[PDB]
């Protein structure tokens, strides 16, 4: 008929909509994550210098 | 003479009628079955809606 293509469609679109959201929260969620690893690398560096401080020291 | 002419006029016109009758009766039993199937063909996507409606 007609109006059962309209709900088609619009079961379509927020399917769309939903795919959307979902691509943006995973690339969020990856570069949050990434940032979170590089700055616990960059703490294990700043222990392994403030060990050598200390032997210096 | 004229008489002649009143009973042919008489006897073809019995034929036209007659032939036509049939012909009627059949035209509304072939109608009569496509708007069945069209009932039929109708209330199945109607009732599946009715369940879709609003999901």
């Amino acid at each position: 008929m007609d109006a059962i293509k309209k709900k088609m469609q619009m079961l379509k679109l927020d399917k769309e909509n939903a795919l959307d959201r979902a691509e943006q929260a995973e690339a969020d969620k990856k570069a949050a994550e990434d940032r979170s690893k590089r700055l616990e690398d960059e703490l294990v560096s700043l222990q392994k210098k403030l060990k050598a401080t200390e032997d210096e020291l | 003479d004229k008489l002649k002419e009143a009973e042919t006029r008489a006897e073809f016109a019995e034929r036209s009628v007659t032939k036509l009758e049939k012909s009627i009766d059949d035209l509304e039993d072939e109608l009569y079955a496509q708007k069945l199937k069209y009932k039929a063909i109708s209330e199945e996507l109607d009732h599946a809606l009715n369940d879709m409606t609003s999901i």
